[PDB]
């Protein structure tokens, strides 16, 4: 969950760590960890064309 | 060669995300704060982000 | 008193029937309650994650520490 | 006294104000431990089976239904 | 009972016919199961070769380290 | 004042007044899942004594006297 | 101590002396168990298949997971 | 003190002797209490089933919100 | 932490060094405990066939159901 | 502010030190009390057993119901 | 919510990567704490060999008797 | 009703402060246990490849995947 | 995989190639492995004359009967 | 009406922002009160510790027997 940050502000409206998505109710996105993520091991060789 | 690299387009909108209804109902940084659910922000600006 | 219907029409219970539905447990207040709050509710809501919380439609003010949203 | 009285209504607005350890990830990870060792002891059987040829209509299970519907 | 047949509706056996087909033996959850991992399930896979394989499709957190994908 | 001490008093009727959530019902569950798994325990002892072939007396319980005659 | 007779007054066992009958292995609640579950039975029964199951005759209340039956 | 006979004879406890009667706990006003409910007696009472409910033959406007019955 | 040598002054264990003594496990109350309970004992003993019972000598109000001997 | 050590000389604590003695929280009068009370005490008392009780040397009229001995 | 990095902000997981490392849950008083406690932390120290302790840094008596050190 | 929160107080502060057994041992004890039949499964591939004369490479081994690297 | 390669690199075989040196299979913790142990191995180590023994480098707490060397 | 804004001018409240400093409640004559006494203040000061007393600035024989500076 980790990080919700680097998003699109555009419609909340930033007071400090609140973005109001409305007038009365706000967000923070270091804790708005809505968004499940995923990573992977890879195993890669560099090639040449 | 192994490496952890995150997976893009894997994440999902788990539901974590927790808004706070500012109590002084305005755009103000501080004061007290109403934690609701994700429910209160529009499904695009979810998406956008 | 089963959770589909109470013993106390003051009391309801949302069971849920899915993996997906959040739990709330409503309490109506009267009879002996104070007139101002002779019909507000208290509401225990319970997200599907597993987090519980509360939340109330009566004034701030008389909101405890626990239930202030 | 009445800062007695108010004193012990804080209190019990403190104490059920407990935060909830979201039990529901405890007990979920139980019941698949549980269903795991149930399916693990099928492995023999099946192997067993397997090993001799026999079909699958010809493979006795020793399946105990379980609450969990396995 | 029987691969072919089991005495329980969520127990299913996928026995091999053939030198080249695997094994699986898979459990759906229901029941006295929990709401939130109800419907899932949890499937032993056999190799051709022998090796014996766990897998499921609960949650990150509910998957236990013996059948972590 | 008269109304101050008044205003104590109907708290301390207010909180005497709290309804009791049928403690029987938990125990009574915890107290048959006890015994639940003394009466499961000796499973093993006599599932190996049948299969051995040992007879009722030939066959020896690691019983333990329980409190709840279970 | 045996399978013939218990010591505990409260536990007794059914042991099969053939292949055509089950085994019962009941438990009696008492001494420090619930005034209101004092007298009720828990056993344990095994066909002679082998198969072990769960009864009781306490109320469906107290009933666990495993003995709704 | 214990449950079979109390301290004080103003205080009386119905202990319950099987899992189908109810319990009793009642208690005599007297000595500092006031003239007119010298003998009035409060009591707690048990269901079976485990329900703890307050009876009193006190007058009504005297009885708490508690014991309006 | 030994049985022989344990961390705490407070806790003793009696270790069986042959086949016929038995094997106890001994606490004695004190430093945050009650003082009414501040010198008492708790003791699980242990016979040398694998039977466990546990002893305590505070008083019989004190004594739990499981510990009542 | 301690037991040991009260903030006032007009109140003492008897702290017990074993599980024998009686604890007592003993408040002598004086300063704005009245004249005929000025050298009176007033004493709170507790059983090692856990029962408190109450007694006073002012005079029987000036004697509230509560330590009527 | 994870271990790294968690949902509240007055608690942090110090998780011990190695061997030689110890685990502590820090949790700081705030929001609606008492006013005298606004800053206070107290820990809970895992040590590396399996021994669980605790420590804080607010006055003697608010300490309780699990915390006195 | 000040002194009966407080024993609510007490009594949660002292199950609070009750001693967390060391279950380290308990777990690195049955790991090891795991291992220890997993490494010597392996002991009769290794005998019977020594007595038949095959080398390192000739060696079939039927080694599953270990989650604890053992 | 076989003696000389294995598909885990926390397995590692030691096969002789004459009659006079000795056999290792020895496996290194990790992964689901306690953070204690992480980097411990534990190995099994056959004599020229057919011996099967087994060492470890965990703690004494940790070793086995088997291999308590 | 608030602690930091109130109803009446004749009313003030000290209310800490820190742990550091003490809390006080004053409030001024006026109005009603004699001429002689229309323009002193009484004050309830709470200390850090969280110690409540009371001061005035009236006159020796205009004063409490509680508020003896």
């Amino acid at each position: 969950r980790i990080d919700s940050s680097l998003a699109s502000s555009a419609g909340f409206v930033v007071a400090g760590e609140r973005w109001y998505y409305t007038k009365r109710h706000f967000i923070i996105p270091r804790y708005f960890q809505n968004w499940r993520m995923r990573r992977r091991k890879y195993v890669t060789g560099w090639v040449m064309p | 060669m192994n490496m952890y690299k995150w997976v893009p387009e894997s994440i999902r909108d788990s539901g974590e995300g927790q808004p706070s209804y500012s109590n002084n109902g305005d755009y103000a940084p501080s004061g007290p704060w109403v934690a609701a659910g994700i429910h209160t922000m529009p499904q695009s600006l979810r998406d956008s982000m | 008193s089963t959770a589909a219907v109470t013993g106390q029409t003051g009391l309801t219970i949302t069971y849920p029937a899915s993996a997906t539905e959040s739990a709330a447990i409503q309490g109506t207040f009267g009879n002996s309650a104070a007139i101002k709050i002779k019909n507000q509710t208290l509401t225990w809501t319970r997200t599907p994650e597993g987090a519980w919380s509360c939340a109330t439609t009566v004034e701030a003010k008389f909101k405890p520490a626990g239930c202030a949203s | 006294t009445l800062i007695e009285l108010m004193i012990v209504v804080a209190i019990i607005g403190i104490l059920a104000a407990i935060a909830i350890p979201q039990y529901q990830n405890y007990i979920a990870k139980s019941q698949v431990s549980r269903v795991m060792s149930e399916t693990g002891s099928l492995k023999t059987v099946i192997e067993t089976c397997i090993l001799d040829g026999k079909t699958a209509a010809n493979c006795e299970l020793g399946w105990t239904n379980s609450n969990l519907l396995g």
